[PDB]
């Protein structure tokens, strides 16, 4: 499990694997670790399958309401903050999720953490799973607030290949979503074994 | 001291085709070192185009197809109408994850046809997080059977091969075999094969006998 | 704690011992191991002391009250059952050797057991008690079908005296009760 | 005995849900038609003031993105129902990855305006039109306080709405298009009304099966009455 | 009379209509009568036909509440058939709280406590029922008792409860029911519900018998006069 | 006068004039007519336009495989004991495993029914149910009323000037038991058509059959189907 | 109930043609001690269903007390229905499903065996909610001791009558008496037919002990 996300001057980039294991045994190599909330929202899937699966939908359910009430899409900082108040309540009863909040706002970009332990926390660049910290040096060796659209796409494609190369539980295919002004755009995915052929040529 | 969780075996396989879907399944049921019985399926014929299939403990099986039968009945006098396959996949990781913190010990398989007329293969969690995939093994032998899958069907670490779609006919005999090679390495899996087609023409059913050890 | 109760052709035979422990050391010398309930319905009570006195005080008020309105003698029957329904529901909670005895117009001398689980059962004679399993062999190569009040009272008095021989729950004092249609005639056996 | 639901009369009945019927009269007028190109919604607005902001007045609102929505009567009662209407449409999809049906929203609205005095208060002053495309194609339908649902294939209620329905009745048929029921209501709609028809007056809602957005007409609307 | 609204009020010379109203409410329902010979209970219901569209056995008035217990109700139909569930409901707790059948003069208590609660609050009507209740046992014989909407529940040899309550015990009391058996009463209940009004300006009329003593032992059910139909062969002779 | 206005006072002639009011309801609604033979159970309505152009109500409405009802009187009391209905059909199917017996679940409404005809603060329910179903003995036909009785019959008619199709079952109910579905159905809508004025016809849009059989699930038929029952028929003699 | 204090052992149960048999012991052991001798282990529902029972006693009498109110609830309705083998099956297994799901389970395993319609029927039903049917059962040690002699008959010959099916019964109870700690020299059958359930009475075994003269 590896997901990662940084915002820069043309908006976000979101990135995640592919591989869900049970154990030592390998389950799927199809699974779709970027949840769709929205047409202007994202969200990720980090640590957990059906705890980052039911919350999310459940925040989906309500952000549609605050737009029938008000007339008005939701604010990034908002969503982040009624998915934290809702895991809080079963603090302790052993949920797990570690998931991120993608989307642009009309203050700009958007970029927040919640896990399933208490912390809300906004930033610039992030990293969430087993093979998080194998992205964190390859991404910030690369990072700059004023990179390229298409320099952007392969930096993330860069650091999940890196990632899935060291970690055992990170594998599969490489996704990789853009989120722009007016909502985000499936970009690519991408297998790991075809960027080897490309990476190591 | 009571404990509420015991382990019967099963094994269920389901291959989403073109215009169809497979399910198959072994009718033994054990617990421990003994056999219960040599007759006992595990298909379960919900709607006319999905069938279920439930392994692990044998109690939680029971009881979760009792309540999945209840709500097609509360959805159709509600709405005039029957559930697709989707909409029972949708249903069901509700039901799941409402007992989060008491969870059932059963895996769960939904194979049927869209509103599309294609093979559709749903594989679930004892939580309840699910996907569509082509095709699952779920059950006691689950590891057994979906590395030759993945040569078969998927043409996984092949070179210089088309890939041609699965027929009905090749996907027959790839079933009857899986099932004599699993029932010789494992001890939870044989005395019968109950396997289920789904079509556009309805749901037929066939049997074959495996090894009685 | 040993405790027994032998039925005959006019009525029942109970008797126990004495002997309250706590550890190894003697809290009560002399104790009465048996409680009336009505007239004719006795039970001698084995386990923990104060879960058995809180149950004998209940069935007395549920039982006491309910023939006042039959305006009728109670069935042994009747008094068997209800502390079935206290046992059984609040098992996981009380430790009770209750064996109920007595005499009934309706059916004569009855005996019933109900142990440490909540079950019920009608029995011929039957023993209770820690001291209980010392007496087991004797018990049953001892009894004959078709005894009097007075063999009874003999039978009973060696029974007891073979659990009292020793055993550190038993001994102390012999209390013996005879309930039939006449009356209830109890006494007290030393040396 | 007529002042009470919880009370019979000798030859029915209500006596307190007919007095609720009559509480629609007092609204403002509302026409829907049902076409096989898609539905059509027409109101009349009645704005007292012209410091009175007029978006303020809702008379369709978005129920879903393909449900619209309609009402006379009392508006207290009605943001209650709307509220609900969104909410079940809502919680159909979070378990089962699909669209409500229009027929199925109406049924889960009913269900609670049949609830007035059979609880273990008083019933609801508004009736309702929805117009949806659902998967058997466009829909109208209509209920009432009295929880007495139906299909009708072209309605108009509020005031004036028995004098809509006899001229409404006459230019209907089967083999309608969606632009010519555009004008065909509005013809009925001037009719009606006491002032003259311009384009502040009115609005409209329509809803097509490809085209399930715009459940309102943005000064399309002065093309529509300039060429009446 | 005005001061005969609420069942929780007295009138200025001490008694409640609303529970005098309710009596005459049993007056105008037909006639069904009780007796008990020395070994077991005869029941008998005269019982109208509606029009013809009625199936021969629908909505009787010849319950069974226990093993060896049963009513013959008369008056609101609808009513008698939720007191009749608490009385099924009332002999199970006393089968799961003391192991034995319920006796029948502890049973009547019971219900005649329950219909006594109607009959005390603003909120709730007294019912317009009244009942029969008749068993038999090895250790207390046969009994019949008998309940009015007021809830006076006391024993009887015999009754009637009606139109003809007076004109019905006026010829049961000239019976030597202590000493008759039970096979005997059946062909002399038949006549007594034929003398009186059995369609004379009515239109039809269909008879009923319950039965319960030794002969059954101790179990309750209907005659087999579908056998051998002696009881409308026995009455109909008289005619003169 | 002042006893006409609760349920629980009684009246000095001994007659509840609230229970007496929710049959007045009954008369209300449309006419249906149910009847049966030795194997199938068939019950008939008659639908009711609003306006010219809306859609007729429907009368007839499933169950379960094997209970079907009609209605007549208020919708508001109507859809409150169908949600009672279907709870109890499937709790036995969920803990039985068996249907339950058409018997012994209409003793349950008039259990149901009984609570408001006798406690203040909620009025009888005004329904005329016609029930048919299926337990392990054959066809069944019952009626209730809004004072909680409930009627076995083999033919019965209830609704707006109903009387007029009770006097067409009687002299017909012989013929019942013996004659199968191509003309059991069209005995029973021929007592539908003295319920009428005499100057229009039961035509396709307006009418509801329901059928309930021995090896056959409930199944309604409605403004489609009712072609191949209506065939052959003949008109009234005027 | 977490500690079985008075439990039973092993129940038997095989189909024929037309009916069912069912046997077991009259014992009521206390851990190790055999304290009471005399009970009846087999309760007789109504004219065609049947009881069997292992594991807690005390939990047993309780069973009895409900399933015996349930069928008087109906009878005394008199409409013509009665409760099925299978219906008392369905009833059975969801009593013990929700007793196990509050965690305070009834210490059982019950066999169900009846007969209508001119069908048999034999059905197994665990503490922990888990029932099936089948041809032959056996409960306890007799799953392992007696359900490989009632597996072997049954695949040479799948029909067996009545005389053939209460011999083969008699033979398993026999071995039973060797090999098993709690097993019990008095015993009763129980068998249902088209005229009803039957119960024989406390019925003996007959052992041999001639390997004892050997070293």
């Amino acid at each position: 499990t590896t997901t990662l996300a940084f915002k820069f001057r043309h908006g976000v980039i979101v990135a995640a694997d592919s591989r869900a294991t049970a154990g030592a045994y390998i389950a799927s190599q199809t699974v779709k670790k970027v949840i769709e909330i929205n047409p202007y929202l994202l969200g990720t899937m980090a640590g957990g399958a059906a705890d980052c699966s039911f919350w999310e939908r459940l925040l989906a359910r309500q952000c549609r309401i605050y737009e029938l009430r008000n007339k008005e899409r939701i604010s990034v900082a908002a969503a982040s903050k009624l998915l934290a108040n809702m895991v809080y309540q079963y603090k302790g009863m052993g949920l797990s999720m570690g998931t991120m909040i993608c989307g642009w706002d009309k203050r700009g970009p958007g970029l927040y953490y919640v896990d399933s332990e208490g912390n809300r926390i906004s930033g610039a660049t992030f990293s969430v799973g087993s093979g998080s910290v194998y992205a964190y040096g390859v991404m910030d060796r690369g990072y700059s607030y004023d990179l390229e659209v298409e320099q952007a796409y392969d930096l993330a494609r860069r650091a999940i290949y890196q990632a899935t190369y060291r970690d055992a539980y990170s594998g599969g295919a490489v996704n990789l979503y853009h989120v722009r002004e007016d909502g985000w755009i499936r970009v690519s995915s991408d297998n790991v074994a075809d960027l080897h052929e490309k990476y190591s040529g | 001291r009571f404990s509420p969780y015991v382990f019967n075996g099963g094994t269920i396989l389901a291959i989403a085709g073109e215009d169809f879907a497979i399910v198959a399944s072994d009718t033994r049921l054990s617990e421990g070192f003994s056999i219960h019985t040599r007759d006992s399926p595990k298909c379960y014929k919900l709607t006319d185009k999905t069938v279920i299939g439930c392994s692990g403990f044998h109690g939680d099986c029971l009881t979760l197809t009792k309540i999945i039968e209840a709500r097609l009945k509360m959805y159709k006098h509600s709405n005039n109408k029957a559930m697709t396959t989707g909409a029972i996949a949708a249903m069901l990781s509700t039901i799941l994850y409402s007992r989060r913190f008491f969870p059932y010990y059963v895996y769960n398989i939904i194979g049927g046809l869209d509103e599309e007329g294609k093979g559709a293969v749903y594989s679930f969690d004892p939580v309840g997080s699910y996907q569509r995939d082509s095709f699952k093994a779920g059950g006691s032998a689950s590891a057994m059977l979906q590395p030759l899958l993945d040569n078969q069907v998927g043409f996984k670490n092949m070179q210089n091969v088309e890939h041609v779609p699965l027929s009905l006919d090749r996907a027959m005999r790839l079933v009857k075999d899986v099932f004599i090679s699993a029932a010789e390495r494992d001890v939870y899996t044989g005395d019968a094969l109950r396997i289920c087609i789904v079509t556009k023409e309805g749901i037929r059913e066939e049997t074959v006998s495996l090894r009685k050890d | 704690t040993t405790i027994m109760a032998v039925q005959f052709d006019g009525g029942v035979v109970l008797g126990a011992d004495s002997r309250t422990t706590t550890g190894s050391y003697i809290a009560n010398r002399v104790t009465d191991k048996l409680t009336p309930i009505h007239d004719r319905i006795f039970c001698c009570r084995s386990g923990s002391a104060a879960d058995t006195q809180a149950v004998a005080d209940a069935v007395t008020y549920q039982l006491g009250f309910h023939s006042i309105e039959l305006n009728e003698p109670p069935l042994v029957h009747t008094a068997a059952s209800l502390f079935k329904e206290m046992c059984y529901r609040y098992r996981e909670d009380l430790m009770a050797g209750i064996i109920i005895a007595g005499w009934d117009p309706q059916e004569g001398g009855q005996v019933y057991s109900v142990p440490m689980g909540g079950m019920m059962v009608r029995q011929s004679f039957a023993i209770g008690g820690s001291g209980s399993s010392y007496i087991y062999g004797y018990v049953d190569a001892t009894y004959r079908e078709g005894m009097t009040k007075e063999e009874c009272l003999q039978f009973t008095a060696n029974a007891l005296a073979l659990a009292m021989e020793r055993d550190g729950s038993s001994g102390g004092v012999i209390r013996l009760a005879a309930i039939a249609e006449s009356g209830v005639e109890r006494q007290v056996l030393l040396g | 005995y007529d002042r009470g639901v919880n009370t019979f009369s000798p030859e029915g009945r209500l006596f307190q849900v007919e007095y609720a019927i009559e509480a629609i009269k007092l609204g403002s007028t509302a026409i829907g038609i049902q076409t096989s190109e898609g539905v059509c919604l027409a109101v009349e607005k009645r704005i007292t003031s012209p410091l009175m902001e007029p978006s303020s007045i809702e008379k369709i609102v978005e129920i879903d993105a393909h449900i619209g929505c309609a009402m006379s009567g009392l508006i207290a009662d009605a943001k209650t129902l709307i509220d609900k209407a969104r909410v079940e449409t809502q919680n159909h999809w979070f378990t089962y990855n699909e669209t409500m049906t229009v027929e199925s929203v109406t049924q889960a609205v009913s269900n609670l305006a049949l609830q007035f005095g059979e609880e273990d208060s008083r019933p609801f002053g508004v009736a309702l039109l929805f117009g949806g495309v659902d998967e058997k194609g466009p829909q109208l339908f209509h209920m009432d306080p009295s929880g007495t649902f139906v299909q009708c294939d072209a309605r108009a209620i509020g005031s004036a709405s028995e004098g809509a329905q006899s001229s409404l009745q006459e230019v209907y048929h089967k083999s309608m298009t969606l632009k010519e029921a555009i004008k065909s209501s509005l013809i009925i709609l001037k009719q009606v009304m006491e002032e003259k028809l311009n384009a502040t007056n009115i609005e409209l809602a329509t809803v097509q099966p490809g085209q399930n957005f715009h459940m309102f007409t943005k000064e399309e609307l002065e093309e529509v009455i300039k060429d009446i | 009379t005005g001061y005969d609204l609420s069942a929780s009020t007295f009138s200025p010379d001490g008694r409640v209509f609303q529970v005098e109203y309710a009596m005459k409410a049993v007056e105008n329902s037909s006639t069904a009568i009780g007796i008990r010979c020395k070994d077991g209970v005869v029941f008998g219901v005269e019982k109208l036909v509606l029009s013809k569209l009625y199936e021969e056995g629908s909505n009787k008035r010849l319950f069974n509440v226990d093993r060896h217990v049963g009513m013959a109700v008369a008056g609101l139909l609808a009513d008698a058939r939720s007191l009749a569930d608490i009385a099924r409901e009332e002999a199970s707790n006393f089968r799961s709280n003391f192991g034995y059948n319920i006796p029948l003069k502890h049973l009547a208590d019971r219900v005649a406590m329950y219909v006594h609660a109607y009959t005390l609050y603003s909120a709730v009507r007294p019912f317009g029922c009244s009942f029969m209740l008749g068993s038999y046992s090895v250790n207390d014989g046969a009994q019949l008792y008998m309940i009015d909407p007021s809830g006076v529940s006391y024993g009887y040899w015999g009754c009637a409860i009606g139109k003809a309550r007076q004109a019905a015990k006026t010829e049961i009391e000239k019976l030597q029911m202590k000493e008759m058996t039970c096979r005997d009463i059946v062909k002399e209940v038949a006549k007594i519900i034929y003398i009186v009004h059995d369609e004379v300006k009515d239109k039809a009329f269909e008879l009923e018998l319950s039965w319960v003593g030794e002969l059954t032992n101790g179990r309750h059910e209907i005659v087999p006069k579908d056998i051998r139909e002696e009881a409308e062969k026995y009455a109909k002779e008289s005619l003169k | 006068n002042q006893y006409d206005n609760d349920v629980t006072v009684w009246s000095p002639q001994g007659r509840i004039h609230q229970i007496e009011y929710a049959m007045e309801a009954v008369k209300q609604g449309s006419a249906t007519v149910g009847l049966k033979s030795k194997t199938h159970a068939v019950l008939v309505a008659l639908k009711r336009a609003q306006s010219e152009l809306a859609a007729h109500q429907k009368k007839i409405l499933h169950v379960d495989n094997h209970i079907g009802i009609s209605i007549a009187g208020l919708t508001a009391d109507a859809r409150l004991l169908c949600n009672f209905m279907r709870q109890e059909c499937l709790d036995s199917r969920f803990v039985f495993d068996r249907p339950l017996p058409v018997s012994r679940l209409v003793s349950l409404i008039g259990s149901k029914t009984q609570i408001p005809t006798q406690r203040y603060g909620r009025r009888p329910y005004g329904v005329g149910l016609l029930i048919a179903g299926y337990d392990d003995m054959g066809p069944h036909i019952f009626q209730t009323c809004p004072s909680a009785n409930y009627f076995d019959c083999r033919a019965m008619s209830i609704g707006a000037r109903s009387q007029s199709a009770r006097t067409y079952l009687e002299r017909h109910m012989s013929e019942f038991m013996e004659c199968n579905l191509n003309e059991l159905v069209k005995h029973g809508l021929r007592a539908l058509r003295e319920t009428l004025p005499a100057e229009q016809d039961l035509t396709t849009k307006n009418v509801s059959i329901g059928i309930v059989g021995k090896d056959l699930e409930f199944t309604i038929y409605d403004d489609d189907d009712v072609s191949p029952f209506l065939e052959g028929l003949e008109e009234r003699p005027q | 109930t977490q500690n079985p204090m008075v439990t039973g052992t092993s129940v038997l149960g095989v189909k024929f043609e037309g009916g069912v048999v069912i046997a077991a012991d009259m014992l009521g052991s206390y851990g190790s001690l055999a304290r009471f001798r005399n009970i009846s282990r087999i309760m007789r529902v109504n004219n065609s269903t049947m009881l069997g029972a292992s594991g807690d006693y005390a939990d047993f009498q309780y069973l009895k007390q409900v399933l015996g109110q349930m069928v008087i609830d109906e009878e005394l309705l008199g409409d013509g229905h009665s409760y099925s083998p299978r219906a008392i099956h369905s009833w059975l297994t969801r009593a013990m499903y929700s007793r196990r799901s509050k965690m305070n389970p009834l210490w059982n395993t019950m066999v169900i065996g009846g007969y209508a319609d001119g069908e048999s029927f034999l059905g197994y039903v665990d503490m922990l909610g888990v029932a099936y049917e089948a041809p032959s059962l056996a409960t306890g040690y007799g799953a392992y001791l007696a359900q490989p002699l009632l597996r072997e008959v049954l695949e040479k010959q799948p029909v067996l009558s009545q005389t053939e099916a209460r011999d083969l019964v008699e033979r398993c109870m026999r071995v039973l008496y060797y090999r098993d700690a709690r097993s019990y020299n008095r015993f009763q059958i129980a068998t249902v037919t088209e005229k009803g359930v039957e119960i024989e009475g406390p019925l003996s075994t007959e052992t041999n002990w001639d390997i004892a003269h050997m070293i």
